[PDB]
DNA sequence: TGACACGTGCCTGGAGACTAGGGAGTAATCCCCTTGGCGGTTAAAACGCGGGGGACAGCGCGTACGTGCGTTTAAGCGGTGCTAGAGCTGTCTACGACCAATTGAGC
DNA sequence: GCTCAATTGGTCGTAGACAGCTCTAGCACCGCTTAAACGCACGTACGCGCTGTCCCCCGCGTTTTAACCGCCAAGGGGATTACTCCCTAGTCTCCAGGCACGTGTCA
């Protein structure tokens, strides 16, 4: 009778109640089967990890510790998977990639 | 109030078990947690009613995830979602 | 006249940000009237906002959802 | 003295590397009232809104001179002039 | 059975122009526009309904949803459109 | 007896189906009784403003029915439909 | 079969675009991004049409795939 | 010469421009590699016909401002490619 | 040095259980529209000739842009002052969801 | 022609309209400091106007080939139907996950 989550279940980090929720109480259907928000809540712990791990090689790779918006913004356009997904996003304090155009350099 | 910010930490203590991360980088991550949510949950409620059904079973979101991610993020939300699945509904 | 306090150095900053080698004097005006109206869309929006909640204080969620609506989705304030 | 267009690249390369906001905060703080005085009198605003406000506006203005500067490539030339700004709207639609 | 808003774009069509016709291609056409702009509409106001926090659309809803989607002498004309509406709705 | 009430509003189009198809929507859980008399009312003068234009369009043609080349040539016309409808595209619709 | 969109279509297309004289090299590249655009738009249609489990694919399926596109096609229902 | 009166003609007429055999058998042949032996309706094809040469058309019109930039009178290659890298595609 | 990490009280958001009932998994018959094939003809596509127009490389040149030193001005940071108004609380009744019986607008 | 879905009548649960209270933070003012903008100067790099020339596109003619039309076969699978059952919402309990608020030390 003891309680244990169900994301233990899983094996899941993110909250597979809160997600089921979140989905009844959405609006988005009449009815949400058991199994939606298990698939839903992986799906979102496997982007979360690809986008962590792009973050922390570039703190690496700047010799930082403490990843910030800036470690973002390069960990998003500089692949070309998250790049197509996150087309719309504007991240504040993220700043731009260094790109000068070739033709612009010194003959 | 309701955030993901312990479930955030809880990954990145898996991923880099060094690092932190600032709270205006978790803000950042609990928008993108929210908005790729409600992306899936539109399209998952699209389906439902294209093919005349009331619910939402495990197809609609497996469908609404190959739709919306590119190709190679596809073939592996979809393979270890129906590998949680199939932990889920054997134990 | 506040229009004016986009300086000259504001507009050549931000094109040096993009890149831009060498800029021909009458950018700056079109730039200024470019964002007064890019302004003006946003406000709007907002503004509609603020008064359908009956609220007076313009709020930053309002100018996530303004830019929202108009494809610029903005994380980071909300 | 440097020649012409050698600083314009270390200009570059530290406005790009950078990520500080580059527009003055407090003409652009009154600018903002001077035009929603126009929607309705006697409006206030939230620190936060001005700040969200200018970092869109920063935001489409790098994205607009991105786009720009391909017209003027295009063209041969590497002076940027109005109707390079007309044509990149003219095509990306606003 | 094929549920279509054509017999009412029929009258609106006799209204603006008694001796024209209509082509099935033009109806198909006019069906499906007002099927798209209703669940734009209806889509908004769910919108706004949710970030006020309030269980039910009403009337201002759709009006503010009617000023935000249409441009500007559209929505001037249709707000007062339907203001007039529900006005001498109420008045029965 | 029973008095429709796009009747009692004057309209054309169906409250009725219009305020089925709001529950129906999962738009929200309740709908209050003035949310489809005012979309209606918007729906009709949206049409009426469109049929107005391809009608006299095919007037100009010396033509007696508008057909889809007449609404492509109105809807490019009006400097607000084309703002509204700027990226739907018209079958046979041609171009300006 | 890509050499089946002949070289007068592509002119007729062009002109119906205002072009009036057309480089020789444009052919090509036309095949190229008319093959892109199709074949994104057909991997949508199937994939609805997997989805329904049906063997047709149908108008739906192509009005949907290109709504989903951000380009809304009316006539077809 | 003929080129003004051309594009007078096919902007005033309304039909299709591609002949629908090859256009056909173009769409079956793509078809094939996401499922094999799939059946196209025959509406199918003409919504997918009606959907590329508009796309075309709109790529075309911009193309043509692409190369009057240039002061040039002919379209290039390299307005498509400008055309399509503004345009975000 | 002051933001993040570890700690505490605590409470309402989650989980285990049974009931109830209807959405859709199922197996069958259908028939219509899709695929396949024929003759044929003549609309459109293809190969050659001819040339002069549009593209463009070399050149001249000058005016518009950039890089610099000095002047100043209004922006930035800090302090006190305050009271409008966002936000929470307590109350209660106007109204909008659900059932039924009816009959006529629409197919 | 005729049927199923919109209309009128009633019950009644509740959530949102009204009034109060509050304590946050947005507005206003004082001053000091000086970063940044503004002005003037001139040197030279780039954009623009012109010429000569050339090769590749436009326009005409004859050939030819397969797109199209129309009729005939037939059978795969979209569509509808009746039966069933196992799945998921509603309710109730009861308990612990994580939420305000606190504290301090090191990137």
């Amino acid at each position: 009778a003891k309680a244990k989550s169900r994301s233990s279940r899983a094996g899941l980090q993110f909250p597979v109640g809160r997600v089921h929720r979140l989905l009844r109480k959405g609006h988005y259907a009449e009815r949400v089967g058991a199994g939606a928000p298990v698939y839903l809540a992986a799906v979102l712990e496997y982007l979360t990890a690809e986008i962590l791990e792009l973050a922390g090689n570039a703190a690496r790779d700047n010799k930082k510790t403490r990843i910030i918006p800036r470690h973002l913004q390069l960990a998003i356009r500089n692949d070309e998977e998250l790049n197509k997904l996150l087309g719309g996003v504007t991240i504040a304090q993220g700043g731009v990639l260094p790109n000068i155009q070739a033709v612009l350099l010194p003959k | 109030k309701e955030s993901y910010s312990i479930y955030v930490y809880k990954v990145l203590k898996q991923v880099h078990p060094d690092t932190g991360i600032s709270s205006k980088a978790m803000g950042i991550m609990n928008s993108f947690v929210n908005d790729i949510f409600e992306r899936i949950a539109g399209e998952a409620s699209r389906l439902a009613h294209y093919n005349k059904r009331s619910t939402i079973t495990s197809r609609e979101i497996q469908t609404a995830v190959r739709l919306l991610l590119p190709g190679e993020l596809a073939k592996h939300a979809v393979s270890e979602g129906t590998k949680a699945v199939t932990k889920y509904t054997s134990a | 006249d506040n229009i004016q306090g986009i300086t000259k150095p504001a507009i050549r900053r931000l094109a040096r940000r993009g890149g831009v080698k060498r800029i021909s004097g009458l950018i700056y005006e079109e730039t200024r009237g470019v964002l007064k109206v890019f302004l003006e869309n946003v406000i709007r929006d907002a503004v509609t906002y603020t008064e359908h909640a009956k609220r007076k204080t313009v709020t930053a969620m309002d100018v996530v959802y303004a830019l929202k609506r108009q494809g610029r989705t903005l994380y980071g304030f909300g | 003295r440097y020649r012409p267009g050698t600083v314009a690249l270390r200009e570059i390369r530290r406005y790009q590397k950078s990520t500080e906001l580059l527009i003055r905060k407090l003409p652009f703080q009154r600018l903002v009232r001077e035009i929603a005085q126009d929607f309705k009198t006697d409006l206030r605003f939230q620190s936060s809104a001005v700040m969200a406000l200018q970092e869109a506006c920063e935001a489409y203005l790098v994205g607009l001179f991105e786009d720009t500067n391909l017209c003027a490539i295009h063209a041969k030339r590497v002076t940027i002039m109005p109707k390079d700004i007309q044509l990149a709207r003219r095509i990306r639609g606003e």
